[PDB]
């Protein structure tokens, strides 16, 4: 009968639906790889899409996925077994090196500009009209690093121009050098700011920007990368 | 303890964003409303400006009326009592003419056709709204999802007050503008097709309702836990990845065994939510039309 | 084995337990130690499954069922064939869950990332043994709980439901069903959003999310953003999900008799009671 019918053909375009999904969530990270970097011999039962093509704005280029895929970087890693699946351990300073929970990828030396062709984000002196409109205002707090030791003080906010969202706290360090912190790895209390991710002797080491004014896709990248990676290789310095 | 980014820490102001222009008519736009503190501590505090016009008003305009020729029907019903309409407020109910009338529209004003009156007036108001939301799309140049999407949640909506009531040949099969009464309808509905748990639509469509609730849990926990990369931002993220992508790609393939991309998890999204009311849809308008006990078909399957 | 991108990230750490011991994938997979801990609570709770099909002879999971012991036994433990097999399971199962939820934990720290995955999973975790220890408990007895089989928990839930007369006067269930309507509501809406900008009419370039924002200023005044809708998600999912808990948690326990009965106390406060006409005079 007719519902008989309907509930059959239903579970058909399921199926084709569920393979377009799955196909269409390829367009990236394929072919899979040998942990050498050669492609693997197994890619499943699915192929690939065929590609599709974005036209970015700004006259910023297009995008084409799928399409060679190239890490753009040497990985500072080396194998710990003499058969696939185990891990990788780092030949030098994860950190430093930028591998493990410290990973950044190889994105734009451009900073993200909003609808109209300005950079995105902005220091708030250069943002003009921004202010706090609410919450404990951070500029001016000495930063606290998880050994519990003072590293810098907060002397700007970046913020998001569009969302009027606050992205970073600019940070002020004992040599007069600013570094920029992610707004999401800290917590603002009411006489200092506390990263539980750095001790205070890494935030040296948190990548520096090219200009005062921007932040790109390859430093925000970098940045984030690196301070996420502290939980994890700052552990040693990070006290209760 | 870590911050876990639930709600901000920290507001920053600055002048209203009248937003981008492409192909839209200025002058149909109202002026930016106040700025919400409160907003502000979740999502963005900027209120407006909202984007009125021919279709907006004769949507809103429908709308109220529907809300309207309901409250009216309420406050007879309440005996004019402001005390009463207070207490009985779930106990009051718009109903349908009674099979008698079967889809004439002679039906009387305290025995139905106020009934067909409000009805109209909510099929004017949704089908405006809808168009609505297609324009409104089309003069930003952007993919009209968001309308393909709405048509879905319109499709059970349509089945459930217009295309079954009009295949089984009356008005009485439509469901009541009241809060308890639209509630009694719906268990009244199961009881009478010999139990809504044997549709297999049903059950698909609460797979998918269920299914939302699983997936905007999974997307939400993803993007909120890869933000501290600019996780948020994903549409850079799609024209360009970043750590905050892959870290989320490798967390669900370390997991589960696969991954989606920054669109694809989007594409998931946007299917696993339209098929709710789709197979809803499909699932209500076989029920009495082509079956008439969902028991006695799944013990034969036809 | 790897995406094209994924070598990086196989670095060495983040267990909680064990050390480097199970510290490894399998193929796409990661293991840890609590991938081991999920492999043996699910092989065993399968196996324990296959079992009671045997005692109940049927080979067709339409018809397998795994059913708690009878109201007789109290909190106390039931014979294998009667009752016994589903304790044992949903031990297995709990065991399954938490496991699987620690294992998320370990990934989370190996890519350095938050928490908020295996914290919004606890959620169900919740429900689920809201529904087979936390209510039964209170009740009294491990048969208030619903069995392991298809169609059978279907029985159970339209049964429980009716118990009570029509449930969807149970005030909680309500407002838990607002929220899975509304989350539903909201998944469309976003995944639409962030699709429309990405894929735009033919030829034009992907909108910006300033677009989008506008977009949406412009249908209903107003646009909660990009950390926003993410925010909003995961909030109504796991509301729905807490309130379900709750209307299932009260009922039985602090209210048994009939939902659409509760509501009198509105209507029966003194200042609008015995005031003539409407519906309820
Ligand atoms: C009875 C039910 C009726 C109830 C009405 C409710 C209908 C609600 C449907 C909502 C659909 C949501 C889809 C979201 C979406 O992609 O929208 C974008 C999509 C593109 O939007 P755009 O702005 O035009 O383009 C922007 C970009 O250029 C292009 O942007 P893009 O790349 O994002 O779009 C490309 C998109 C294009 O999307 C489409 O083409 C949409 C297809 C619509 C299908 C409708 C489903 C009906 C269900 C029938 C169930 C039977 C029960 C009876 O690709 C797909 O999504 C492909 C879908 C794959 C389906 C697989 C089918 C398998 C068939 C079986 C094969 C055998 C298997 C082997 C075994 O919109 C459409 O294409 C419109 C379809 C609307 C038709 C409505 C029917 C009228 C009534
Ligand atoms: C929480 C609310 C009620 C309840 C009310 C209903 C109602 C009402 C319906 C279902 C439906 C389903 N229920 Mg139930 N269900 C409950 C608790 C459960 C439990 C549990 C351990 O707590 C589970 C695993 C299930 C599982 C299921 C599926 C068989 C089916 C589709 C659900 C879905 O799409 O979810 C979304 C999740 C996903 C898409 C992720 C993938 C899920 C897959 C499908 C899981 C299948 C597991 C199953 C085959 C058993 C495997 C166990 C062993 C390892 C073999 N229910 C409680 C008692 N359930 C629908 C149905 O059609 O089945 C008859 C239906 O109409
Ligand atoms: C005793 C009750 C019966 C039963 C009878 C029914 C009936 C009858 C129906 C459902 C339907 C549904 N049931 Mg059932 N159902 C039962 C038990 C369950 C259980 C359970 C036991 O755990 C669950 C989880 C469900 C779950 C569900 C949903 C999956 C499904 C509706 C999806 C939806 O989101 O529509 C919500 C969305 C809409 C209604 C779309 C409307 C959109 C419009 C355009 C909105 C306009 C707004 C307007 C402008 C005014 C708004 C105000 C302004 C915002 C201010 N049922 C039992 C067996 N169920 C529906 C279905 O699809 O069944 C197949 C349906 O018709
Ligand atoms: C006749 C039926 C009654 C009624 C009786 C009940 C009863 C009784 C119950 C509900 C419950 C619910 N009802 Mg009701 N309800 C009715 C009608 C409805 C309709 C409606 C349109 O009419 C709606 C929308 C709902 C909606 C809902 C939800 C609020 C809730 C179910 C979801 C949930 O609890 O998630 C909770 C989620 C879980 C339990 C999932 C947990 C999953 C676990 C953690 C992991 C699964 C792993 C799995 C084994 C994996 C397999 C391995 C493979 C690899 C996949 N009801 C009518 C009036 N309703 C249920 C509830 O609130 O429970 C608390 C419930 O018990
Ligand atoms: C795909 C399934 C889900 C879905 C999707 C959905 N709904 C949608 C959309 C989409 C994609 C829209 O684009 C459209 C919208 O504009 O939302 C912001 C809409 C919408 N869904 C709405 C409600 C709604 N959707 C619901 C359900 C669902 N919508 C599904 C779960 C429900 C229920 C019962 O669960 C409700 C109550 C509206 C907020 C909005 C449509 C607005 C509209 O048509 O207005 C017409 C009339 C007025 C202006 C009345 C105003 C009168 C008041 C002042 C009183
Ligand atoms: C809290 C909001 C919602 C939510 C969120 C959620 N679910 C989640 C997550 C999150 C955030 C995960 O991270 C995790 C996941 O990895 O998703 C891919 C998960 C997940 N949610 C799942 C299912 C699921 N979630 C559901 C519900 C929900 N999940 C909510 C609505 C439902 C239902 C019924 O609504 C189901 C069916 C899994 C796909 C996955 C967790 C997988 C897992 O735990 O693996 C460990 C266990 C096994 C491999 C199998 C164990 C076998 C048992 C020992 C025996 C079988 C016993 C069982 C009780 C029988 C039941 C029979 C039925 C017919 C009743
Ligand atoms: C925006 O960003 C995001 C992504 O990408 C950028 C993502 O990908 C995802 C992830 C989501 C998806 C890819 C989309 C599709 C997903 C769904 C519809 C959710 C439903 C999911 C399922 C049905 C899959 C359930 C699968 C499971 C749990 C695993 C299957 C596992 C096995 C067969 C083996 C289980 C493992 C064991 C026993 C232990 C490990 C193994 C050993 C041998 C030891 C999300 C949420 C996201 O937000
Ligand atoms: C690229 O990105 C994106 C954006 O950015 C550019 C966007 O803007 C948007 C747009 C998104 C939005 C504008 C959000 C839209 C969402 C909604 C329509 C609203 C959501 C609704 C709710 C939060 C309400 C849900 C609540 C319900 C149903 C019930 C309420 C009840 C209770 C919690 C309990 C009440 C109780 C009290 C006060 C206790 C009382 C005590 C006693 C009686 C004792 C999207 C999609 C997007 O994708
Ligand atoms: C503030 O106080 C005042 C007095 C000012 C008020 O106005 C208060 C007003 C309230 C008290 C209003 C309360 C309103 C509600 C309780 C409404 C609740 C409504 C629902 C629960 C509706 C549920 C379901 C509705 C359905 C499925 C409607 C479907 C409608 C249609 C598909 C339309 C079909 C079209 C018809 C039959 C006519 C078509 C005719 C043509 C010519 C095309
Ligand atoms: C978006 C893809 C995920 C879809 C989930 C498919 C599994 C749902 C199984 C529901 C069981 C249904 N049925 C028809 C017997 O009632
Ligand atoms: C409709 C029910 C679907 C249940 C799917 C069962 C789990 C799917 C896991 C697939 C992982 C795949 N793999 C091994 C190819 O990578
Ligand atoms: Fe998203």
């Amino acid at each position: 009968d007719l519902a008989s019918l309907a509930i059959y053909s239903f579970w058909i375009f399921l199926a084709g639906l569920i393979y377009y999904l799955q196909t269409e969530n390829m367009r990236e990270g394929y072919p899979l790889e040998n942990e050498d970097g050669t492609p693997a011999a197994n890619q499943g039962p699915f192929p690939l899409p065929k590609p599709k093509t974005f036209i970015l704005p700004h006259g910023r280029g297009t995008l084409t996925v799928p399409g060679p895929e190239s890490e753009d970087r040497p990985i500072a890693l080396a194998r710990t077994a003499v058969s696939e699946g185990f891990p990788h351990a780092p030949t030098g300073d994860p950190m430093k090196d930028g591998v493990g929970p410290a990973s950044w990828v190889a994105r734009r030396d451009l900073p993200e500009l909003d609808g109209h062709g300005h950079n995105k984000i902005k220091p708030m002196k250069a943002a003009a009209g921004f202010h706090v409109s609410a919450g404990k205002n951070p500029i001016g707090l000495p930063v606290r690093g998880c050994d519990l030791e003072i590293a810098g003080k907060v002397v700007d906010i970046w913020v998001d121009i569009p969302e009027q969202m606050a992205r970073f706290l600019e940070v002020e360090l004992k040599d007069g050098s600013t570094r920029l912190l992610p707004m999401q790895m800290v917590k603002v209390q009411s006489n200092r700011v506390h990263v539980n991710a750095l001790s205070s002797d890494l935030f040296a080491g948190i990548p520096t920007i090219k200009s005062p004014t921007e932040v790109t896709l390859l430093e925000e990248d970098k940045i984030c990368g690196y301070v996420a990676g502290g939980l994890m290789y700052a552990a040693p310095k990070r006290k209760s | 303890a870590e911050y876990q980014n639930i709600f901000s820490q920290v507001q920053v102001r600055g002048p209203a964003d009248l937003g981008m222009t492409e192909d839209v008519n200025l002058a149909n736009r109202s002026g930016v409303g106040p700025f919400s503190t409160l907003l502000g501590w979740f999502g963005n505090a900027q209120l407006g400006p909202i984007y009125l016009g021919s279709l907006g008003v004769l949507s809103l305009f429908s709308g109220l009326m529907w809300f309207f020729t309901i409250g009216i029907w309420f406050w007879y019903q309440a005996g004019w009592n402001p005390a009463v309409f207070l207490r009985d407020l779930f106990f009051f109910s718009l109903e349908p003419p009674a099979p008698e009338y079967g889809l004439s529209f002679a039906a009387p004003l305290k025995e139905g056709g106020l009934w067909l009156i409000a009805s109209f007036f909510m099929f004017v108001a949704v089908w405006s709204w809808w168009g609505r939301t297609y324009l409104r799309a089309q003069a930003l140049g952007m993919g009209k999802h968001t309308a393909w999407a709405f048509l879905s949640a319109i499709w059970l909506w349509m089945v459930l007050g217009f295309i079954r009531p009009i295949l089984m040949g009356s008005w009485s099969e439509a469901v009541p503008y009241g809060i308890f009464s639209h509630l009694d309808w719906t268990n009244n509905f199961s009881l009478v097709h010999g139990n809504l748990f044997y549709n297999p639509f049903h059950g698909l469509s609460i797979a998918f309702l269920y299914g939302s609730a699983l997936l905007f849990a999974m997307h939400g926990a993803t993007i909120l836990a890869v933000s501290r990369f600019g996780g948020e931002r994903e549409l850079e993220q799609i024209a360009d990845r970043g750590t905050a992508a892959e870290r989320a790609y490798l967390f669900w393939r370390w997991t589960m065994g696969f991954n989606a991309t920054m669109e694809g998890i989007h594409r998931w999204a946007i299917w696993m939510a339209v098929l709710v009311t789709l197979t809803g849809g499909i699932g209500i308008l076989l029920s009495g039309t082509v079956v008439d006990n969902w028991y006695v078909w799944g013990q034969n399957h036809g | 084995a790897l995406l094209s991108f994924e070598r990086k990230y196989r670095v060495p750490g983040g267990t909680l337990v064990g050390g480097n011991l199970f510290d490894f994938w399998v193929g796409p997979f990661y293991v840890g130690f609590f991938g081991v801990a999920t492999f043996f609570f699910a092989a065993l709770g399968i196996i324990l499954i296959a079992w009671s099909a045997v005692l109940q002879g049927t080979w067709n999971p339409q018809l397998i069922s795994v059913y708690p012991p009878a109201l007789e036994y109290g909190l106390g433990g039931a014979p294998l064939a009667k009752g016994g097999l589903w304790q044992i399971i949903t031990i297995c199962a709990t065991g399954a869950f938490v496991s699987w939820a620690l294992r998320e934990v370990e990934i989370c720290r190996k890519l350095g990332i938050g928490y908020h995955i295996p914290f919004a999973f606890a959620f169900a975790i919740l429900a689920y043994l809201t529904l087979v220890l936390f209510r039964p408990v209170m009740m009294g007895a491990w048969g208030y709980a619903f069995p392991y089989g298809i169609w059978t928990h279907l029985d159970w839930v339209s049964n429980t439901g009716y118990t009570y007369g029509n449930f969807h006067y149970n005030p909680a269930h309500m407002i838990a069903i607002s929220f899975f309507f509304t989350n539903a509501l909201a998944l469309a809406l976003h995944g639409a959003l962030v699709l429309s900008a990405a894929n735009p009419e033919k030829g034009k370039e992907m909108r910006t999310p300033d677009h989008a924002a506008t977009f949406f200023r412009d249908l209903v005044g107003y646009s909660i953003g990009t950390l926003g809708i993410h925010r909003l998600g995961l909030l109504l999912s796991l509301s729905a999900v807490f309130f379900s808990a709750l209307c299932m948690i009260i009922t039985g326990t602090i209210w048994f008799d009939q939902w659409v009965d509760w509501w009198q106390w509105w209507v029966k406060l003194p200042w609008w009671a015995n005031i003539p006409g409407g519906i309820n005079g």
